[PDB]
């Protein structure tokens, strides 16, 4: 039981970690940064799709 | 007759290259900011920037 406290609070900060870090105010691990494309290149349709994950 | 004429025709031509010049001049401008559109339309197009950002 006593155990299972550490492990209910510890899941709870891995929760926290994951809808907290975020860049300037866009999140990163909640699951709402999907894909996304960085142009990476001097003309159009040059970028890279980085997907973040929940 | 030809002498006089010839005269007026270099001035007619003078202010035809000077209407060139100050039209050139305006198109100088005009690619300057159409150039900074296409650097900031980049910056737009990068993933990392949010809603607000664009």
């Amino acid at each position: 039981v006593a155990i299972q406290e550490e492990i209910t609070a510890l899941n709870d900060e891995l929760n926290r970690i994951a809808e907290t870090t975020s860049f300037g105010g866009n999140k990163l691990l909640n699951g709402t940064f999907s894909t996304k494309s960085f142009q990476i290149g001097a003309d159009n349709g040059e970028a890279v799709m980085l997907t973040l994950k929940d | 007759v030809q002498s006089r004429g010839l005269d007026v025709a270099v001035r007619n031509a003078n202010d035809g290259i000077s209407i060139a010049q100050t039209a050139e001049g305006a198109m100088n401008e005009t690619t300057n900011i159409l150039q900074r559109m296409r650097d900031l339309s980049l910056q737009s197009a990068n993933g990392s920037n949010s809603k607000s950002e664009r």
